[PDB]
RNA sequence: GGCGACACACGUGCUACAAUGCCCACUACAAAGCGAUGCCACCCGGCAACGGGGAGCUAAUCGCAAAAAGGUGGGCCCAGUUCGGAUUGGGGUCUGCAACCCGACCCCAUGAAGCCGGAAUCGCUAGUAAUCGCGGAUCAGCCAUGCCGCGGUGAAUACG
RNA sequence: CGCGGGGUGGAGCAGCCCGGUAGCUCGUCGGGCUCAUAACCCGAAGGUCGUCGGUUCAAAUCCGGCCCCCGCAACCA
RNA sequence: UCGCCUCCUAAAAGGUAACGGAGGCGCCCAAAGGUCCCCUCAGGCGGGACGGAAAUCCGCCGGAGAGCGCAAGGGUAGAAG
């Protein structure tokens, strides 16, 4: 069934389908699920809906998820830019923001090449 | 069923509410909530009107109405478009029917969009009636997830006989629409 | 991050720590950009040094745990061709 | 693999411990 | 309403993340809701649960004791 | 302050694109080096980095030390995935007068390109090539995937 | 003046006829092979179709004006 | 250039010339025909997911500027659309 705004996770296994939520994975998940006492080895296809809604109510309710996770992202580094900040011009000009020498490859952050002439 | 909770909840504590808030001579004056139309503009299936019945069916499904299907008014060339294709569904519902429906929208659909900090405020017409888009059409009840191929949204129209925007605004929130304030 | 810690100069920390118990405030050249910044020090006008010149940095209540060398840039560079 | 620090083969890699390879013998 | 080619639209039972809805009179009886977004919780009757600004807020505070 | 720039181009590399593989728990087997301005067992606080305490050793005598692969056992079921961990957000630890520019590391979230790489091109003939960990120099710390070394398991194939 | 043809990536041709998609050779750019250049190999970038106006859903393509280009003709006097 | 159609020249009936000014035809429609019933445009402002000057939807204003297979003219929603 569904958690978090939609987000609905299916089949598979109920610890790993946990991950296919925005701002969950690997630990969030291992741990709400003894903190709701559900078996964690079980498949999100079949259980009770009392294990269900013991399940997103933890969840939705403990921290921020998909839409107001990412709006605070969002604003964050809205918060870094415009505030004539460092780290502010990296993001605003799309450049890599820690360490990082940008000679040779930042290409993940810069984009795929844009080639010239010698 | 001529009963439907919120059609009584709108004479028995909307009406007096408004006629307190807006003082009221005449009975009619106060505003009548009147046709609500949904609208899918569905040009995505144009070459395939096959696509288009299973989007006819959904919404009968949400609606309790199978909606006309519009047709192309003027052929332009830009995005493809014959003048003869079919743009999209589009659904006329009053008296009951849209009250049964609207009941179901405010206590189930708008719940159940990803985020939502709630209706925009602004999207009064001026004459007084409200529009509102919609994206995704699982957001209602009647919809089951594994009935759905993709994902077409609708524009929703509420028209209303009250002379403006303030007072569709009142009755709109009195009813219980949640605004973005 | 230091924790026990929050360094901060002491040259500037002075004439910063001056201009809320003197009363008055104007503008104070500092070349210290490892220091934080703030509290007493917002609304303040301090400029820093690039390596090159001072650069007048006005200063609010979001720029709390960020060093004084974030907001003078070190290198200049508008691109290419 | 030896580059998620979020694992066994990871860390021992990058020669840290942590609670993904914590020290205990 | 033309007989025949017609959703049958017959009184239900629907229920949600809190309670239910007597009213229900829709298509395809008794259904199951996800939440709605009132029973007042997200933002109505309003929770504000795991609130906002904390981030100007925060760094005022672990900064200038230690 | 810069040597750390970034429209771009090349050389050497590392981590991969998974099921002869990934993760978790348990169980084993090395060599060569380093350290009483240091190496720090063991105990406690901490998810952890680390921090408190604190015994031994001028060291075949104490410490770095867990070797890793492998082994067993269970999990994943071919999926851009329990593959892969780049990027970014927030939280911290440490060295150091000082980590904005430029440190290493831990946790939480984020999870990108990538499904064996055009033309072309490199190394290797045996305890070698592949693959797996380990130590030292420099050194406060460290951008080491580097360099110099050590052992573990261990192919293929040479008509000519 | 007259009649015919043309004007499109940097160069030279196609596409217009029959409306909807611009193509081919060279050149240019990035890589490769070479001690090195050329030759050669693997990749890419590049045109608004002379111009204004018109028709159509839509114009390089059909129509009209004008601006160039080449060809032809200008005889009895 | 040569037959046909529309406008002007044409001097407010008709007709009216020039190697006067401008454009079209040599088709098309089995629905684009007959009839009965119903419906009314273009455009402008506001509102509405993907929808952009423009796809579709909802409000108001809009006597015809739209449409009438193709050129022009006359005509036409009290319909010919
Ligand atoms: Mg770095
Ligand atoms: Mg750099
Ligand atoms: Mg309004
Ligand atoms: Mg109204
Ligand atoms: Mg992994
Ligand atoms: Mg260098
Ligand atoms: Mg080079
Ligand atoms: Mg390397
Ligand atoms: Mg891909
Ligand atoms: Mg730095
Ligand atoms: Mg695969
Ligand atoms: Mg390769
Ligand atoms: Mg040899
Ligand atoms: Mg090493
Ligand atoms: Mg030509
Ligand atoms: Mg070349
Ligand atoms: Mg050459
Ligand atoms: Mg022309
Ligand atoms: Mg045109
Ligand atoms: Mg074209
Ligand atoms: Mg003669
Ligand atoms: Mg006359
Ligand atoms: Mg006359
Ligand atoms: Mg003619
Ligand atoms: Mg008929
Ligand atoms: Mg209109
Ligand atoms: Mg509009
Ligand atoms: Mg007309
Ligand atoms: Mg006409
Ligand atoms: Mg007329």
């Amino acid at each position: 069934a569904r958690i978090a705004g939609v987000e609905i996770p299916r089949n598979k296994r109920v610890d790993v389908a946990l991950t296919y939520i925005y701002g969950i994975g690997k630990a969030r998940a291992k741990e709400a699920l003894e903190k709701t006492g559900i078996n964690p080895a079980t498949r999100v296809k079949d259980l009770t809906e009392a294990e269900v809604v013991r399940l997103r109510e933890y969840v939705e309710n403990t921290w921020k998820l998909e839409g107001e996770l990412r709006a605070e992202v969002a604003a964050n580094i809205k918060r870094l830019m415009d505030i004539g900040c460092y780290r502010g011009l990296r993001h605003r000009r799309g450049l890599p923001v820690r360490g990082q020498r940008t000679r040779t490859n930042a290409r993940t952050r810069k984009g795929p090449r844009k080639t010239v002439a010698a | 069923p001529l009963d439907v909770a919120l059609k009584r909840k709108y004479y028995e504590e909307v009406r007096p509410e408004l006629i307190r808030r807006f003082g009221y001579q005449n009975v009619w004056e106060v505003p009548r909530l009147e046709k609500v139309v949904i609208n899918q503009g569905l040009g995505e299936a144009k070459e395939d009107a096959r696509i288009l019945e299973k989007a006819a069916q959904e919404l009968a499904l949400i609606t309790g109405q199978k909606p006309a299907v519009t047709r192309a008014k003027k052929s332009i060339s830009n995005f493809k478009l014959r003048k003869g294709m079919p743009i999209g569904l589009r659904v006329t519902l009053r008296r009951d029917r849209m009250w049964i429906f609207l009941e179901k929208l405010l206590n189930v659909a708008l719940p159940r969009i990803r985020d939502f900090r709630g209706l925009n405020p602004n999207s009064f017409d001026g004459r007084g009636n409200y529009n509102l888009g919609l994206r995704e059409q699982l957001i209602f009840p009647e919809i089951t997830y594994d009935m759905v191929d993709a994902l077409r949204g609708m524009d929703i129209a509420v028209v209303t006989t009250a002379e403006t925007d303030e007072e569709a605004r009142a009755l709109l929130e009195l009813l219980g629409f949640p605004f973005r304030k | 991050s230091l924790k026990k810690g929050v360094f901060v100069d002491d040259h500037l920390l002075e004439k910063v720590l001056e201009l809320n118990a003197k009363g008055e405030k104007r503008l104070i050249k500092t070349w210290s950009r490892r220091s934080t910044i703030v509290p007493e020090m917002v609304g303040h006008t301090i400029a820093v040094y690039n390596g090159k010149q001072h650069v007048p940095v006005y200063i609010t209540e979001n720029m709390v745990g960020h060093k004084l060398g974030e907001f003078a840039p070190t290198r200049t560079y508008r691109g290419h061709g | 693999g030896k580059g998620d620090r979020r694992t066994r083969r990871g860390k021992i890699w990058r020669g840290t411990y942590g609670k993904y390879r914590p020290r205990k013998k | 309403m033309k007989e025949g080619i017609h959703p049958k639209l017959v009184p239900a039972r629907i229920i949600c993340g809190c309670g239910n809805v007597i009213e229900t009179y829709s298509t395809k009886p008794e259904i199951y809701v996800e939440v709605c977004s009132k029973c007042h919780p997200f933002y109505t009757g309003q929770q504000r649960f795991v609130d906002t600004e904390g981030r100007v807020e925060r760094f005022q505070r672990r900064y200038g004791d230690s």
